[PDB]
């Protein structure tokens, strides 16, 4: 599940988040 | 949220 | 010193804390990470 | 694109007699962003009777 | 002690910045994809636009700057080894279905 | 043939349409139209010119 | 942009008609001509200004 | 009320020579018709070949 | 594809004609509706699902 | 337990998070 490509904080990779995926970046809104 | 604790002066 | 995560294993970074348009300061309501 | 995806086409290799490798029918595809929900519907239903022929 | 008779002169000056008019029911930013631009009002019937700005008068001639805000979205394809695909949509002002 | 080709309410052949909204580049210009087809009437677009 | 003349006070402005769907709203502020280059120009001659 | 562009126009597409060539093909090319401007390009056949 | 051309002292493009189905279906279902779909076989603009 | 030793925000005691119980920095590592 692609977690051998994270950095091993302990003993468990330092996943990101889900909801971070995207973008909603815009002007105003 | 509503689990936020209520500002007081010093505590 | 440290972002927050959830824990599923796996490490797995926290949405909260994060900065938001609020009507009322944020300050006074959360603890703003 | 998940229920009803693009198909992948195979590429030959005349030389090693194998498939090359296959990337999605990017050039037959057809443009409905211009449609509406009455033809967006019809063109989907084509997409999907399409993958239909395919599989059989 | 000496004072004259005045009166007082109020402005204000607000620089580097656009006037926002936002197109929401409450005029509050609760997504990009506003509650008056899902409105079925404005999202199934076709409606004119006259605006008036009343300005300061310079000595110079200006211009006037509208940002009609929108969605400029571009969703890019690249199916194959270089093959570079581009969709353009935005909404309302379209330029229309620029498919590349 | 008599009835049901022609119409006998009042009816333009030809229509003129203003532009609603011209805009003007140095390099190009753009005409904005209303092209209102009422009811009860068709447009072949072969007949529209500038 | 639309130009205002000098020493002008109204500024009518007219979109003429569309669907406003997914319309988030406006933004404005006042320029000026001398300012403002005629882009979409390769060059423009009559800007004086640096 | 729809905000859908019937035309989609790409850039290798030759809209103009698309016309020229269907001209050809439903009619006489070598008559004139001002209103169009319908007047073919024509070499005169002694000029080119001597 | 190889074009060879006879040499010439300018620069000259070479315009190819890779000829397609450039083919529109029209629609119009509602009053003050036209909805369209264009498909062309095989240089297609494109469209997902 | 030692859950009692943690003041409560409400009926619920306020227990400090999992990941600040080890110290990482290095120089920048």
């Amino acid at each position: 599940n692609f977690a051998s490509l994270a950095p091993r904080h302990g003993s468990r990779p330092f996943m990101g988040n889900w909801q971070d995926i995207g973008t909603s970046n815009m002007s105003g809104g | 949220g509503l689990r936020f604790p209520s500002k007081m002066f010093g505590g | 010193p440290r972002p927050p995560v959830e824990e599923p294993a796996v490490e797995t970074v926290s949405p909260e804390g994060r900065g938001e348009k609020r009507p009322r300061p944020d300050r006074e309501e959360t603890l703003v990470t | 694109s998940k229920e009803i995806p693009t198909p992948y086409m195979w590429s030959y290799q005349p030389q090693m007699g194998l498939a090359a490798g296959a990337a999605q029918d990017y050039s037959t595809r057809i443009n409905y962003m211009s449609a509406g929900p009455h033809m967006i519907s019809r063109v989907n239903g084509i997409r999907a009777h399409r993958n239909r022929i395919l599989l059989e | 002690k000496t004072a004259v008779d005045s009166i007082t002169q109020k402005k204000f000056l607000c620089d580097r910045t656009l006037w926002r008019i936002p197109f929401s029911s409450n005029f509050m930013s609760m997504g990009a994809l506003t509650d008056l631009g899902q409105n079925l009002l404005y999202a199934n019937s076709a409606h004119a636009l006259d605006m008036t700005f009343e300005v300061d008068p310079m000595d110079e001639p200006t211009l006037l700057y509208v940002l009609f805000e929108v969605f400029d979205v571009v969703r890019v394809h690249r199916p194959h080894r270089g093959v570079i695909e581009t969709v353009y949509l935005r909404t309302p002002f379209s330029a229309g279905n620029a498919t590349t | 043939p008599t009835h049901d080709v022609t119409t006998d309410r009042s009816q333009r052949l030809t229509l003129r349409f203003i532009p609603v909204d011209r805009e003007d580049t140095a390099y190009s210009y753009k005409a904005r139209f209303t092209l209102a087809v009422g009811d009860n009437r068709v447009l072949d677009m072969a007949s529209t010119y500038f | 942009l639309y130009p205002i003349p000098a020493n002008a006070t109204n500024v009518p402005i007219s979109i003429p008609s569309r669907n406003w769907a997914a319309f988030r709203g406006w933004a404005f502020t006042r320029l000026k001509t001398k300012e403002t280059p005629s882009l979409g120009s390769g060059y423009d001659p009559y800007y004086t200004y640096s | 009320a729809s905000q859908l562009n019937a035309v989609v126009d790409l850039q290798d597409r030759n809209t103009e020579l698309s016309y020229q060539l269907l001209l050809d093909s439903i009619g006489d090319r070598t008559r004139y018709f001002s209103m169009w401007n319908q007047a073919v390009d024509s070499y005169d056949p002694d000029v080119r070949i001597i």
